């Protein structure tokens, strides 16, 4: 039960009391997947012109 | 600024259509004329959903109002708010549809359809964002099955990515015009299937035992069966016309309620249905067990033959929102077999302070059941009872059709019913 | 109407309570993974716990204590007396015990050769008894070179505790026993005794001078019924209960039941399930818990009362199922779901 | 002084940004108009409560902020509230069409479209600051654009700010308050793209926000408004090292070192004390050892969970109000012999706490009560992963029927991805067994 590290100012304190002690992706790659959603969206929806048209 | 375009197809179309302008205009304070006369905020802060603004600070419906023959539009422009509609937005042929769904999806209707789809793309160029379109239409008839359906393969076309969704009157022989209701509404329920995402399926025999029994009308007329209709598109529109509940979205709705895409056909229901001991209060467990009592179902349909996917509930009038949670959760909570059980909490209610014209309270049930699949059953055995004989074929096959889109249409609608089948176990 | 779930087919106790609870009219069964339940009779293993009581406008109400496993294993028990300061180490009901792990995987060995050694060298009795909860597998040996070899053997935690060489014998027949308490911890956490014990004897002659043959030995009901050949003799299926034992202890030792053994009793239940309160306890909790446990005793000659080890999914006695059964919807789950005595039990207060 | 700057997405983050940023003016004593009497220095500064405002040669004090949302419903209140002039247009993004709680298409269809916007008015912003720090992002799991976009938005600051923290303040789904069945598959999908690029995320279940408004507050049926001035409570004593003097919790960098030794394990666990209602007569004012004692009753968690079956990596206490740190450490001492408060064998046993003495700030006509002190503990306990287990059932539940999944792969979303992301939570809830259970 010790206490360390106390610091002291004007609006508080802040200690530390020990009990125990112990025993990414590019800006290219996120292009891609944004682009290959949208590719996927524009292949579905001309299969519904496609669908539409006959 | 989310605005929706509704179009009204056909004699039943136009006749249903019209009695909802007359109630909906009627909660927002519109007149027959136009003008504005409520006395609350609430009435006019989602007005632009179904009404474009006009100068003097008119209020034009966002509808376009079609059929082949005059007679029922012209009724309409002499009805009670006839003038309300844009003189412009009346689009209408002379030859009729003779109940035949070949005339008004390839013949007769395909004559008369881009010009009324030069009115949709018009409403649709000054809606700030279209939210998505709606529309009302019987199946069993020729224009608002064939044409309707043709316009929506068109709208489709040109609005991939906006909601279609539709009140659509199934036929009975119940209550029955003509005997080839069964034909046309087989080859109207396979376009629906495909190009729309919400259909409310209302069934004439339905409205018509509800109006006899419960209401007890001794001859109910078709304007009885369309009282109901009236006050059930209000109820399921509420919460898109008035604020509060945000969320309310039409797409937002269509995500929630449609777990699969072909199975996209709701159970409308309304409480209360009372008929002249009208003026007793109804309490909020009355409520909640007649929104749930199949007799207020308006698919002809028990659900207790099915199982629910998705259920919404929303509730009009000043109540106690606590109690109706209690209530809500209480018909979950003790009849949990008929919800299916791998989509968690596919019960979902909404609270609305305003509540319709003469009601104190009432609450619009709105489900996606598996026992819907018994109404494609009984017009699919309607169909084939004649389709065997061929009986009645002569008045399609002399508008250009085959027996091969019979055929088709039979199985595309067994499948349908297959596929309700497999998600009930 | 209330709704109940079975998570657990085998269990021959809470089969009789989804008997009774229908035989209400009342309660409604849902199928076992449906989450829109009142109670869950859960599994034995791996109940997640974690899903409980999220469900909004159900008060949710299971048949297992999260955490009591610490005082229904073998190896938890014994860790849980020696650390708890209100057991402590020189806790006087329950016998010396050691926790000793296989040299092929903390650990007690030289802890338990110190004292070994000791007994060893004072000339008194030095028999002990290994064990685990991996077991139908036990040894009882005087030697600690068998006792190690045997667990080593093994590839599961054992626990090695003195073996009481001076067990009260019935007569006639010379014969050791065991007493099962059945206890039921409600949500309150209230200790209710199940008046009806079951002292489940042998049927051979206790022989100290022979461990090698464990049907006089272990008074397991399976044992006796499998091993013995004089199941059944003395008693029917070698269960005597308290009506009869009460009447024997009157006839041979001029004493009671209540007097001599059953305090003794009643206070080990208080001290191990107050021990745990504070770690167990769903006062606050978002659900609430209640479990039936069984233990096991000993007596000595002397009419001490030692503590064996505690079942946390027990079995009843054949002929108390309907009245035990009834009692644990009565206090057990009405008591949170009312429906529309002379208590078969025996509160024992405590300070929570 | 070092900046930080906010960033509220969907309408939880905007709401509870909103709620928010009203406690920090009246706890800076900062008016609607943006002037501060107490600011001696004019137009600048490098006072603590400047890592939130900025100042204009006028003496206004603007927040570090940004608001985005793909419908402008909710940042319109924003636009005409009472603290509309704190912020200028550019800093309220609105676009015209939501995700429909629909992850896909906030991510892809509509996020694709309006990131690089975002992007630019955050810039501006950081171009103001002499030091950024990092930010702290509110959203919700349950949105489509809270979810959806958040987790493109953190992919994308991770590249353009590598070295800036980044924590989240994240609204886990209840249903009780929730018109929406595919949360679930939100949640999962945005915890898994989010999770590499998030240092320290702080999960507030509304559930157990919803039963402390109804229980302490007697609120029958609480509203949004309710839960927010609530949950900005928290979020203010969580923020407060940042903004007032002090030794712990400086910057974002002391927020990973004291909370996260395991980084895929960064979700504290935060738990607040004493919740009053305000129309209570009047209450009697519990000590530092009542409330340091409550910190460890569920009744009180952010998130509902048992902390007695798992393991503590680290824990914090962080008291506002008449609090001195002797009577902190008699309540300690007390509380471990009655407690059950099991450290990892790896971690330290100890408690950092830190006091500031202005005691909590109440919004006037809210609903909570002034208080002498309160305290917020904020412990990294193996018992939160409860809370990944439920959600991950309800996404099994459906997804093995592949219910609602055709809407996202309807906006380019592969199917796959659901999976992929699934695997990701099973090997998550895999680690916390791992570090708590025995
Ligand atoms: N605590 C709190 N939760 C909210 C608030 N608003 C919404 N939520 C929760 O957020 C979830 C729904 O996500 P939203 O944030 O509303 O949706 P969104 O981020 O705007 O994305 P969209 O789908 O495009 O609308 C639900 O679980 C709500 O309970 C709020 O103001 N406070
Ligand atoms: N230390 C000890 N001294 C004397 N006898 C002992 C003993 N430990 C065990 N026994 C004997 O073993 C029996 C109990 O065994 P134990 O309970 O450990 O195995 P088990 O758990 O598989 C049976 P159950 O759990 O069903 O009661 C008792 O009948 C007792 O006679
Ligand atoms: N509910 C209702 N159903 C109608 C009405 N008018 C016709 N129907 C039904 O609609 C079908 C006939 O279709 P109809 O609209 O008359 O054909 P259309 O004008 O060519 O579209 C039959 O099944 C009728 O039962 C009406 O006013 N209300
Ligand atoms: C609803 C009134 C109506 N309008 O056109 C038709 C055709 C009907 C009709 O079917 N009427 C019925 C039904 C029964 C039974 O008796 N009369
Ligand atoms: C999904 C069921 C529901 N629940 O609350 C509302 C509002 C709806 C709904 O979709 N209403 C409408 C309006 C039109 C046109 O089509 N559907
Ligand atoms: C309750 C009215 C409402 N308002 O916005 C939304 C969205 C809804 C709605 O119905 N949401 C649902 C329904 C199911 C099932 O899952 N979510
Ligand atoms: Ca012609
Ligand atoms: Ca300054
Ligand atoms: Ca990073
Ligand atoms: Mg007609
Ligand atoms: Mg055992
Ligand atoms: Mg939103």
């Amino acid at each position: 039960m010790e206490v360390i590290e106390l610091n002291k100012c004007t609006s508080g304190q802040s200690f530390e009391v020990i009990l125990k002690p112990p025993s990414d992706p590019s800006l290219e790659e996120i292009q891609k997947k944004l682009e290959a959603a949208e590719e996927r969206r524009k292949y579905q929806e001309a299969e519904l012109l496609k669908h539409l048209a006959e | 600024m989310r605005e929706i375009v509704h179009i009204q197809a056909g004699q039943c179309g136009n006749q249903i259509g019209a009695k909802f302008w007359e109630v909906i205009s009627d909660e927002h304070g519109i007149d027959p004329t136009g003008s504005y006369h409520g006395d609350s905020d609430l009435q006019l802060e989602r007005i632009n959903v179904y009404y474009n603004e006009a100068t003097g600070n008119k209020y034009v419906p966002r509808a376009i109002l079609v059929d082949l023959e005059p007679g029922t539009m012209d009724s309409v422009r002499s009805g009670p708010f006839g003038q309300i509609f844009r003189p412009d937005n009346f689009v209408f042929g002379q030859s009729g549809a003779g109940n035949n769904w070949a005339k008004g999806h390839y013949t007769e209707g395909a004559e008369l359809v881009d010009s009324v789809l030069d009115v949709v793309r018009k409403e649709s160029e000054s809606c700030d964002c279209l939210q998505g379109f709606q529309l009302t239409h019987s199946l069993g008839g020729g224009t608002g099955s064939g044409m309707g359906t043709l316009l929506i393969s068109k709208i489709r076309e040109e609005y991939p990515d906006r909601i279609m969704n539709t009140f659509s009157v199934m036929p009975s022989p119940k209550v029955s015009d003509t005997v080839v209701e069964p034909y046309n509404a087989t080859l109207s329920v396979h376009q629906l299937v495909e190009n729309t995402d919400e259909t409310y399926c209302i069934d004439n025999e339905a409205l018509y035992d509800i109006c006899f029994r419960t209401l007890k009308l001794t001859t109910p007329t078709y304007g009885d069966l369309n009282h109901l209709v009236s006050a059930t598109m209000s109820g399921v529109t509420t919460c898109l016309r008035f604020p509060g509940q945000l969320n309310a979205d039409l797409r937002k709705l269509a995500v929630n309620m449609v777990p699969f895409p072909r199975l996209h056909f709701f159970m409308p229901g309304f409480a209360p249905l009372t008929s002249r001991q009208q003026y007793r209060a109804l309490t909020v467990p009355e409520l909640t067990q007649q929104m749930f009592d199949s007799k207020n179902m308006m698919a002809a349909c028990d659900p207790r033959h099915g199982r629910y996917l998705t259920v919404a509930a929303i509730f009009r009038g000043r109540m106690s929102m606590k109690e109706v949670d209690e209530q809500m959760l209480n018909v979950q909570n003790k009849n949990s077999s008929y919800f299916v059980e791998w989509i968690p909490n596919n019960v979902k209610t909404a609270v609305c302070d305003i509540p319709p014209r003469g009601l104190k309270m009432s609450a619009t049930f709105i489900g996606n059941s598996t026992a819907i699949q018994e109404l494609f059953k009984r017009i699919s055995e309607q169909f084939t009872a004649m389709f065997r004989r061929k009986a009645f074929l002569h008045w399609y096959t002399g508008e250009g059709m085959d027996e091969m889109e019979f055929t088709e249409a039979e199985s595309n609608m067994n499948d349908l019913v297959s596929e309700y089948q497999q998600y009930q176990d | 109407m209330y709704t109940f779930v079975v998570r657990d087919e085998n269990s021959s106790v809470y089969a009789e309570v989804s008997r009774l609870l229908l035989a209400t009219g009342q309660w409604k069964r849902l199928r076992k993974d449906n989450p829109r339940f009142n109670l869950m009779l859960g599994e034995r293993n791996r109940l997640p716990f974690g899903r409980l009581g999220h469900e909004p406008g159900l008060v949710q109400l299971v048949n297992y204590y999260r955490g009591a496993d610490k005082l229904c294993r073998k190896a938890s028990l014994v860790k849980l007396i020696k650390t708890s300061p209100e057991l402590s180490e020189s806790c006087t009901w329950f016998p010396e015990s050691y926790v000793i792990y296989p040299t092929n995987l903390t650990d007690e060995r030289e802890v338990f050769l110190a004292a070994y050694n000791r007994r060893r060298e004072g000339r008194e009795g030095n028999v002990w008894i290994a064990k685990s909860s991996a077991g139908a597998g036990i040894l009882i040996s005087s030697e600690a070179s068998e006792l190690l070899d045997f667990i080593d053997e093994q590839g599961q935690v054992h626990v090695i505790q003195k073996y009481l060489e001076k067990p009260l014998l019935l007569e006639p027949g010379h014969r050791k026993f065991d007493i099962r308490s059945w206890v039921l911890v409600d949500h309150l956490y209230n200790i209710y005794l199940y008046r009806e014990g079951v002292l489940r004897t042998s049927s051979e002659p206790y022989n100290s001078a022979n461990f090698q043959d464990k049907t006089c030995h272990l008074t397991n009901h399976c044992i006796q019924k499998e091993y013995s050949k004089n199941y059944g003799r003395y008693e029917e299926g070698n269960e005597m209960f308290f009506e009869e034992f009460n009447q024997y202890l009157m006839d041979a030792l001029n004493t009671t039941l209540e007097n001599s053994i059953l305090l003794q009793i009643k206070h080990i239940i208080r001290s191990c399930l107050m021990c745990i309160e504070p770690a167990i306890s769903t006062k606050h909790l978002h659900y609430q818990s209640f479990q039936l446990f069984g233990f096991d005793f000993m007596v000595d000659e002397e009419l001490k009362v030692w503590l064996i080890e505690v079942n946390g999914a027990p079995a009843c006695a054949q002929k108390l199922y309907a009245e035990l059964c009834q009692g644990i919807v009565d206090v057990a789950i009405s008591s949170v779901f009312p429906l529309a005595p002379t208590s078969i039990f025996i509160k024992l207060h405590h300070h929570h | 002084m070092r900046e930080c700057i906010s960033i509220h997405v969907g309408q939880a983050g905007v709401q509870i940004g909103n709620a928010c940023w009203e406690l920090y003016c009246l706890e800076h004593g900062i008016q609607p108009d943006g002037q501060m009497p107490s600011d001696k220095t004019i137009g600048g500064g490098d006072d603590s409560f400047n890592t939130f405002f900025s100042e204009t040669g006028a003496g206004k004090h603007v927040p570090r902020a940004v608001f985005v949302d793909l419908e402008p419903t909710v940042i319109d209140e924003v636009r005409t509230g009472t603290y509309r002039q704190l912020f200028h247009p550019e800093q309220l993004i609105t676009g015209k069409e939501d995700a429909a709680n629909n992850y896909a298409r906030g991510h892809y269809t509509i996020g694709k479209e309006i990131i690089d916007l975002v992007l630019d008015r955050i810039r501006k912003l950081a171009d103001q600051c002499t030091g950024l720090q990092g930010f702290l992002v509110f959203h919700s799991f349950g949105g489509g654009t809270g979810s959806g976009f958040t987790s493109l938005l953190m992919e994308r600051l991770s590249v353009d700010y590598g070295k800036k923290s980044k924590l989240e303040f994240s609204i886990y789904p209840a249903p009780q308050v929730s018109t929406a069945v595919v949360e679930p598959y939100n949640s999962i999908l945005t915890t898994h793209t989010t999770l590499e690029h998030s240092d320290c995320a702080f999960m507030v279940d509304n559930e157990a926000i919803y039963d402390i408004c109804r229980r302490n507050l007697d609120i029958e049926r609480p509203t949004y408004t309710n839960l927010n001035r609530l949950i900005s409570q928290i979020v203010s004593s969580i923020t407060a090292s940042l903004r007032f003097d002090g030794a712990l919790n400086v910057d974002l960098t002391e927020f990973q070192t004291n909370l996260v030794p395991y980084p895929r394990i960064h979700f504290p666990l935060a738990t607040y004390a004493p919740v009053i209602s305000a129309e209570k007569a009047y209450h009697e004012q519990l000590s530092v050892a009542e409330i340091t004692n409550a910190c460890f009753e569920p009744a009180n968690q952010m998130v509902k969970c048992d902390p007695r079956h798992g393991k503590y990596m680290a824990c914090c206490l962080l008291y506002r109000g008449d609090v001195v740190p002797k009577d902190v450490n008699a309540a300690i001492a007390t509380i471990k012999t009655k407690r059950s408060i099991q450290f990892v064998d790896w971690c330290p046993t100890g408690f950092k706490v830190g006091i500031n003495y202005q005691p909590p700030t109440v919004v006037p006509g809210g609903d909570l009560a002034k208080v002498q002190r309160a305290v917020c503990m904020l412990s990294n306990t193996t018992a939160i992963a409860e809370a990944w287990a439920r959600l991950d059932h309800k996404f099994d539940l459906m997804y093995a029927k592949r219910a609602f999944v055709h809407w996202y792969v309807g906006e380019g979303m592969e199917e796959g991805e659901f999976s992929e992301a699934r695997e990701d939570m099973a090997a998550l809830e895999k680690d916390y067994e791992e570090v708590g259970v025995d």
